[PDB]
C-alpha cells in the first residue's frame, strides 16, 4: 500500500506466502489474501512466475463450498488470474467457472456477459472431443440464442457453411461496437496481442476446416483453384497448406507439375471391400428382398 | 513358476547399463560371461572354451552389486529369472534342490534361462534342527549345493551369480576354479567416477546453472 | 554428446576462460551452430576455420551432425512434400542452399 | 486392516512441535503434489521411526495427523506376519501392499517392528533371520524394487 | 392368412404384449426356410380407421440346443458335412 | 439419366440447376452435406459422383426398367446358374 507495490514487495510476499500456510486453522483468508500475489505476479509480467504461483495455488483443494456465495464471487478474482496464461482447453473449464458467480445472479449484464464470455470461445478450443460435446451444452442455454451471433456460431458447427470468410468478419466485428458488453470481443477480438493471434486463430479454423470437411469430399482438386476457395490467396497456399502439413493427421497428396491435386485413401492396396460391399452389403439385403418381398406380398395378400 | 515366473512378465528394474558408472571392470565381465554367450555362441564353439559357469562378485555393499544385477536384468536378452535366495525357502533343508529342479527344467521348459540369486542366504535358513549348532545343516546345504553344482550339463545354459560379502557360511569349495570362478570386487568410490555417476545422477535434478559438482570429485 | 547447454557453461567455465583462444572460437560457433541446428551455420563457421579444424582427424562426427540431422531434415522434407510442393520435389526442397546441395539424398 | 480407531483430536495427549509439521511433510504434502519431488525425481519421505520411550514415542502420539488426514490409515502390528506356513510372510507382504494401494496415498503403518507374544534372543539360535529376510522383502515391497503411486511409509517402534 | 387371425391376436396380446404367432407347413419341401413368424403392432394406416392390427412380420430364424438329435441324425445316416466345394455350394448358388 | 454416364459434365448441371458454371462447388458440397446423396465428386473437371439415391418412378408404371433390366437379369443370372449346373452338370458326381 505504501507505493502500490513492485517486484521487491512481491519478493518480499513470495517468501511470506510458503510460511503462512500451514501453522493454523484456516480456509478463507489466505484465498481473499491469496488474490493479492497473483494480481501482483500478473503485473511481474512473467507469466511462469504465475505458473510458479499457480503452483502453489493449485494444490489447496476443497475451495468449493464456502457459505453465502463467499468464493463462488471470488471466481471472478480465480479466472482474472488465469485469464491470460490459460491455453485454449485451459479456457473451458475457464469459461465455464465463469458460470458459478452468474448462476444464482440473474443479472441481466454480468450473466448477460457470462453468455457471451461462455459462447465466444468455443471455436478458439482445438478440435477435440471437447469440443464436440461443448457444442452440445452450449446448447441448452436459455437467452443466448436470442443473440443471432450465437445462431452465427451454430452455423459455423456442422460444415461450417461453405461461405466468404470477410462476411463472417462483418458478423462477428459487430460485436465490438455491440452493446455496453465489449470485454468478451475484447478478450476474442479487440486484443492487439493474444485475441489477435485468435484472429489468426479463426484464420486457423477457416483453413482447417476446409480441410476437415473437404478432406472427405476430395476425389481430384485443382492447387489454385483450392487456394482461392480457401478464403485465401494462392502462393500463399505454400505456407498455408505446410502447416496444414506440420498438421500431420490428414494423409494427403499434391501435385504441382498439373496442378491436379487430391486427398485420398493411400492408392487401393486392399481391392475386396468393392467386392463385399457390392456382393455382401447390398445382395445380402437383396437376398433379404426375398425375405422382406414376400412380407409385402403377405402385405399386399392381405387385401388380395 | 519363478518368483512369479520368468522375469516377472512386466517387471524391467529400470536401472540402465547406461546408468553405471563406467564399470569397465565390472561391465565388459559381466557381459561376457552372460550377455555375450546368448549371442556369439560360434566364438566359443570355434575356439573351444566351455564358458564360465557364474561370475562371483561381492565387494563392499553399494558399490553396483544388486544394480548391475538389475540392470543386466533391465538389459537382459534370454529367460531372465529374478531370484532373491531366501526369501521364499520353506524350511525344507535343501530346498535349494527343488530350487535347482525349476532351474533345470525351467531353463530347458523355457529358453535357456539366466538365474541371479541374490542376498544369498539359501543355505541357512530358519528352522535349523540339528546334532550341533547347524554344523552339518550349514556343511550339507553347502555341500548339496556343490552337488547341483558339478553337473548342471556344463551344457544346460543358466547363468547363476551370487553376490554377498560373505564368504563364511560359504564353502571355500566353491572357490574352486570350475563353479565360481570370475573373481570381481568392486572399488569403494574412485576419481573419475565420481565424474561419471555426479554426471548420471544429474540426468533428471535440474541442475541450478553453476552449482558444479568437480569441486565435490 | 548432443549436450550444446553444457557446452555454452562449460566454455563459460572458470579454466576455459583461463586458457581461452582460437580453437575455443571454432568450438562455441560449431557449438551454436549444433545448438540451433543451422546447417549453413555448421558448414560455414566449419569452411572459416579449417587450419584449427585439421585437429580433429574426426570430421565425420561433424559431417555426421550434418548428415544424421539431415535424416529427420529429409524426413520432416519427405512428409511435408503431399501438402504444396514446388520446383522440381526431389531437388530443391532442401532450404535452397545453391542448387545442388544434393548427391546425398540421392546418395541416400 | 480397519479395526483401526481414530483419535478424538489431534492433542490426544501433547507435544505436537516436529509431530504436526515433520509428520505433514512426510505424508500429506508430496501426496498433494508429486511434481515438486518430480524436480528432482524421488518417491515420497521414506518414513522416519517413532522410536525414544515406550509409550510417549510408540504407540501413543503415534495417530496425531492420523486423526487429522484420514486416507488409508491401516494397523499392522507386524505379529501378523510371522505365520505359520512360513513362506505365507512374504505372500501375506503382497497382500498388505496390493490391497492398499486403493485409498491412492497409501499409509504404510507398522507398529512394533518384531512382535511376537514374548523376549527375544540374540545372534545364536534361532533369535535369527527370520526378521531379516522377512524384513528385506517389506522393504522390497516397501520401495527399492516395488512401490507406486506416492505411498508413504510410517514406521514407529523402539522394541526390536 | 384370414380374418379371424387379428382376433386371435387380439387375445394373444392380453397374454403378452409383444406376443408373436406361427404360420406353419406340415410338409415343407421348399427351398427352404422353416415355420414363420409376426409381430402385431399398431401403424394404423394413411386412412383414418379406429386401430389396425395388421399383422408385421419378424425375420423369423433357428437355434439351437444340447442332446436334441441323438436318435433322429442316427436314423437318417445321410448325415454329410464336409464336402463343401463340390455340392454343398452348389445347392445353394441354384437355391 | 439412364445411367452409365455417373463420372460427367457440369453444363447440364449449370442449365438444369438454374445455377452459374461457377456456383456448382457449393451446389455439389452442400448437397453432400445434407444427406440424399454421398459420392465424393470429381471436382479437378466439375464431375460428379454419385450414391444411393431417392426415386421417382419409372417408365409410368415401371414397365421398362423393370422389364429390361430385372427381367433381364432373372434371365441372365438364371440361364447362367443353368450354365454354372451345365458345367457342373456332375461334379457333384
Amino acid at each position: 500500500k505504501e507505493q502500490n507495490g513492485d517486484v521487491k514487495e512481491a519478493a518480499s510476499i513470495l517468501q511470506e506466502l510458503q510460511v503462512e500456510t500451514y501453522g493454523s486453522m484456516e480456509k478463507k483468508e489466505r484465498v481473499e489474501f491469496i488474490l493479492e500475489q497473483m494480481r501482483l505476479c500478473l503485473a511481474v509480467k512473467d507469466y511462469i512466475r504465475t505458473q510458479i504461483i499457480s503452483k502453489k495455488i493449485n494444490t489447496k483443494f476443497f475451495q468449493e463450498e464456502n457459505t453465502e456465495k463467499l468464493k463462488l464471487k471470488y471466481y471472478n478474482l480465480m479466472i482474472q488470474l488465469d485469464q491470460h496464461e490459460g491455453s485454449y482447453l485451459s479456457i473451458c473449464k475457464h469459461y465455464r467457472a465463469i458460470y458459478d458467480t452468474p448462476c444464482i445472479q440473474a443479472e441481466s449484464e454480468k450473466w448477460q456477459q457470462a453468455l457471451k464470455s461462455v459462447v465466444l470461445y468455443v471455436i478458439l478450443a482445438p478440435f477435440d472431443n471437447e469440443q464436440s460435446d461443448l457444442v452440445h451444452r452450449i446448447s441448452g442455454d436459455k437467452k443466448l440464442e436470442e443473440i443471432p451471433k450465437y445462431k452465427d456460431l451454430l452455423k459455423l458447427f456442422t460444415t461450417m457453411e461453405l461461405m466468404r470468410w470477410s462476411t463472417l468478419v462483418e458478423d462477428y466485428g459487430m460485436e465490438l461496437r455491440k452493446g455496453s458488453l465489449e470485454s468478451p470481443a475484447t478478450d476474442v477480438f479487440g486484443s492487439t496481442e493474444e485475441g489477435e493471434k485468435r484472429w489468426k486463430d479463426l484464420k486457423n479454423r477457416v483453413v482447417e476446416h476446409n480441410i476437415r470437411i473437404m478432406a472427405k469430399y476430395y476425389t481430384r482438386i485443382t492447387m489454385k483453384r483450392m487456394a482461392q476457395l480457401l478464403d485465401l490467396s494462392v502462393d500463399e497456399s505454400e505456407a498455408f497448406l505446410s502447416n496444414l502439413v506440420v498438421n500431420k493427421t490428414i494423409f494427403a497428396k499434391v501435385d504441382r507439375l498439373a496442378g491436379i491435386i487430391n486427398f485420398q485413401r493411400p492408392k487401393d492396396p486392399n481391392n475386396l471391400l468393392n467386392d463385399w460391399s457390392q456382393k455382401l452389403n447390398s445382395l445380402m439385403s437383396l437376398v433379404n428382398k426375398t425375405t422382406h418381398l414376400i412380407a409385402k406380398e403377405e402385405m399386399i395378400h392381405n387385401l388380395q | 513358476d519363478s518368483s512369479i515366473m520368468m522375469l516377472t512378465s512386466d517387471q524391467k528394474p529400470d536401472v540402465m547399463y547406461a546408468d553405471i558408472g563406467g564399470m569397465d571392470i565390472q561391465k565388459q565381465e559381466v557381459r561376457e560371461a552372460v550377455e555375450l554367450p546368448l549371442t556369439h555362441f560360434e566364438l566359443y564353439k570355434q575356439i573351444g572354451i566351455d564358458p564360465p559357469r557364474g561370475v562371483l562378485m561381492y565387494g563392499p555393499p553399494g558399490c553396483g552389486k544388486t544394480m548391475l544385477a538389475k540392470a543386466v536384468a533391465h538389459h537382459t536378452t534370454a529367460a531372465f529369472i529374478r531370484v532373491v535366495g531366501s526369501e521364499f525357502v520353506q524350511k525344507y533343508l535343501g530346498e535349494g534342490p527343488r530350487m535347482v529342479r525349476d532351474v533345470f527344467r525351467l531353463a530347458k521348459e523355457n529358453a535357456p534361462a539366466i538365474i541371479f540369486i541374490d542376498e544369498i542366504d539359501a543355505i541357512a535358513t530358519k528352522r535349523f534342527d540339528a546334532q550341533t549348532g547347524a554344523d552339518r545343516e550349514v556343511q550339507r546345504i553347502l555341500l548339496e549345493l556343490l552337488n547341483q553344482m558339478d553337473g548342471f550339463d556344463q551344457n544346460v545354459n543358466v547363468k547363476v551369480i551370487m553376490a554377498t560379502n560373505r564368504a563364511d557360511t560359504l564353502d571355500p569349495a566353491l572357490l574352486r576354479p570350475g563353479r565360481l570362478d570370475r573373481k570381481i570386487e568392486f572399488p569403494l568410490p574412485d576419481r573419475r567416477q565420481k565424474r561419471l555417476i555426479f554426471s548420471t545422477i544429474t540426468s533428471k535434478m535440474n541442475l541450478s546453472e553453476e552449482v558444479d559438482l568437480e569441486d565435490y570429485v | 554428446l548432443n549436450t550444446p547447454e553444457d557446452v555454452q557453461a562449460l566454455v563459460s567455465g572458470k579454466l576455459a576462460l583461463r586458457y581461452a583462444g582460437r580453437q575455443t572460437e571454432a568450438l562455441k560457433c560449431v557449438a551454436q551452430a549444433s545448438k540451433n541446428r543451422s546447417l549453413a551455420d555448421f558448414e560455414k563457421a566449419l569452411t572459416d576455420y579449417r587450419a584449427e579444424l585439421r585437429d580433429d582427424p574426426i570430421i565425420s562426427t561433424h559431417l555426421a551432425k550434418l548428415y544424421d540431422n539431415l535424416l529427420e531434415q529429409n524426413l520432416i522434407r519427405v512428409i511435408e512434400p503431399f501438402s504444396r510442393v514446388q520446383i522440381e520435389h526431389i531437388s530443391s526442397l532442401i532450404k535452397l542452399s545453391k542448387a545442388d546441395v544434393e548427391r546425398k539424398l540421392s546418395q541416400m | 486392516s480397519h479395526e483401526d480407531p481414530g483419535n478424538v483430536s489431534y492433542s490426544e495427549i501433547g507435544g505436537l512441535s516436529e509431530q504436526i509439521r515433520e509428520l505433514r511433510e512426510v505424508i500429506e504434502l508430496p501426496l498433494t503434489n508429486p511434481e515438486l519431488f518430480q524436480r528432482v525425481g524421488i518417491i515420497p519421505p521414506k518414513g522416519c521411526l517413532l522410536y525414544g520411550p515406550p509409550g510417549t514415542g510408540k504407540t501413543l502420539l503415534a495417530r496425531a495427523v492420523a486423526s487429522q488426514l484420514d486416507c488409508n490409515f491401516l494397523k499392522v502390528v507386524s505379529s501378523s506376519i510371522v505365520d505359520k506356513y512360513i513362506g505365507e510372510s512374504a505372500r501375506l507382504i503382497r497382500e498388505m501392499f496390493n490391497y492398499a494401494r486403493d485409498h491412492q496415498p497409501c499409509i504404510i503403518f507398522m507398529d512394533e517392528i518384531d512382535a511376537i507374544g514374548g523376549r527375544r534372543f540374540s545372534e545364536g539360535t534361532s533369535a535369527d533371520r527370520e526378521i531379516q529376510r522377512t524384513l528385506m522383502e517389506l522393504l522390497n515391497q516397501m520401495d527399492g524394487f516395488d512401490t507406486l503411486h506416492r505411498v508413504k511409509m510410517i514406521m514407529a517402534t523402539n522394541r526390536p | 392368412l384370414h380374418k379371424n387371425d387379428i382376433a386371435i391376436n387380439e387375445l394373444m396380446k392380453r397374454y403378452c404384449p409383444n406376443s408373436v404367432l406361427v404360420i406353419i407347413d406340415v410338409k415343407p419341401k421348399d427351398l427352404g426356410l422353416p415355420t414363420e413368424a409376426y409381430i402385431s403392432v399398431e401403424e394404423v394406416h394413411d386412412d383414418g380407421t379406429p386401430t389396425s392390427k395388421t399383422f408385421e412380420h419378424v425375420t423369423s430364424e433357428i437355434g439351437a440346443e444340447e442332446a436334441e438329435e441323438v436318435g433322429v441324425e442316427h436314423l437318417l445316416r445321410d448325415i454329410k458335412d464336409t464336402t463343401v466345394g463340390t455340392l454343398s455350394q452348389r445347392i445353394t448358388n441354384q437355391v | 439419366r439412364p445411367a452409365n454416364h455417373r463420372q460427367l459434365t457440369f453444363e447440364e448441371i449449370a442449365k438444369s440447376a438454374k445455377i452459374t458454371v461457377n456456383e456448382v462447388e457449393l451446389l455439389v458440397m452442400k448437397a453432400l452435406s445434407v444427406g440424399l446423396v454421398k459420392g465424393s465428386i470429381d471436382e479437378v473437371d466439375k464431375r460428379v459422383h454419385m450414391t444411393w439415391v431417392q426415386p421417382r418412378v419409372l417408365d409410368l408404371q415401371q414397365i421398362k426398367g423393370m422389364k429390361d433390366r430385372l427381367e433381364f437379369w432373372c434371365t441372365d443370372v438364371k440361364s447362367m446358374e443353368m450354365l454354372v449346373e451345365h458345367q457342373a452338370h456332375d461334379i457333384l458326381t
